This record gives structure tokens, C-alpha cells and sequence, in this order.
């Protein structure tokens, strides 16, 4: 592979934006945790509610599903795509998201693949 | 003819405002040191809620909001 580790998931996010599989927000997410559609999660670690980081850990842990650690909640939601692109082409409304559920992937092998290699080396 | 406007009823009808809940999600859930995870909320038993659709802890009923069912 070439890209990068942190880097790569931006592929599949734009892909499960585009294919219509991403659960956003604590409710959507334990909602598709408890229906066990979901395939894998992303979890900010910048966050001021230690029961939400906890209650997300848990629900990853009992249902077997991967999890993922990112630095602050504004990027993620950049990321996520809950932004406003302005003429120049910088994101100046931004709403953050402290977690995310992936549904359903994108067709993409090569962003998949990282991912899946990551999740292999931790394991 | 010409409009009359004869404005006095009932002074002001109230437009029902929805109460605002800070994490209504944790509520749903119980946890102990061990990193248990216990529903607090029962789940209804239709079709579409049978995961993560839960109930209404009223104080002689079960309420599911998605589809009406009650239960005593
Ligand atoms: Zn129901």
C-alpha cells in the first residue's frame, strides 16, 4: 500500500456518504449497534463525557466490532461530511461528532484493505 | 364591503413546545465496574422495534413510540 493509516479512512467515509451507511450521532449508532448492522465503529477521543466514552467501549466490546480512536470530534464531523463548503473551499461551519457507525462499505478494495490489515495487526 | 377585524377570543393558545433531554441515550442503559451492559428499557416485540427501539417506562404501562403498542 501507499497511503497512510490515519489518512485512509476518508475514502470509505466519503464512500458510505455516497452509498447512504453511515449512522451518525450516539443515538443512530447504539440504535445500529443493538441491530448489529454495523460493521465497524469511530470513536473521538476529545470528548468531556466520560459515560459516553464508556458506553460506546462497551457496546464495541460486546458485539464483537472493531473501534477506532480519532483525535477530535471536528475533524471527524469533516470527515463525516456534516460541513458547508465555502467559495475558497474551506469548511467554515462545522459541526463535531463524537461517534460514527459504518453500515455498509463502499466498493473500494484499496480503502477496505487498510483497514482491514490495520484491524488484523491489532488483533 | 369592508373587512371587520373583531380580534378577542380565548387571549392566546399555547403551541405545544418539545421538552429538551441532554443524553437521552445513556438512560436506556445500565453498567457496572465489570463493563456490563444491562437494557434498561424494555423492547417492544413488533417487526420493525426489536433492537434498539425501546419502550416507555410509564407509571402503569409499557408505550412503544414508533408503532402505539401498549402493554400493562
Ligand atoms: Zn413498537
Amino acid at each position: 500500500g501507499v497511503m497512510d493509516v490515519n489518512t485512509a479512512l476518508q475514502e470509505v467515509l466519503k464512500t458510505a456518504l455516497i452509498h447512504d451507511g453511515l449512522a451518525r450521532g450516539i443515538r443512530e449508532a447504539a440504535k445500529a449497534l443493538d441491530k448489529r448492522q454495523a460493521h465497524l465503529c469511530v470513536l473521538a477521543s476529545n470528548c468531556d463525557e466520560p459515560m459516553y466514552v464508556k458506553l460506546v467501549e462497551a457496546l464495541c466490546a460486546e458485539h464483537q466490532i472493531n473501534l477506532i480512536k480519532v483525535d477530535d470530534n471536528k475533524k471527524l464531523g469533516e470527515w463525516v461530511g456534516l460541513c458547508k463548503i465555502d467559495r475558497e473551499g474551506k469548511p467554515r461551519k462545522v459541526v463535531g461528532c463524537s461517534c460514527v457507525v459504518v453500515k455498509d462499505y463502499g466498493k473500494e478494495s484499496q480503502a477496505k484493505d487498510v483497514i482491514e490489515e490495520y484491524f488484523k495487526c491489532k488483533k | 364591503k369592508k373587512r371587520k377585524k373583531k380580534s378577542c377570543t380565548t387571549p392566546k393558545k399555547n403551541k405545544h413546545k418539545r421538552k429538551k433531554v441532554k443524553l437521552a441515550v445513556l438512560k436506556y442503559y445500565k453498567v457496572d465496574e465489570n463493563g456490563k451492559i444491562s437494557r434498561l428499557r424494555r423492547e417492544c416485540p413488533s417487526d420493525e422495534c426489536g433492537a434498539g427501539v425501546f419502550m416507555a417506562s410509564h407509571f402503569d404501562r409499557h408505550y412503544c413510540g414508533k408503532c402505539c403498542l401498549t402493554y400493562c
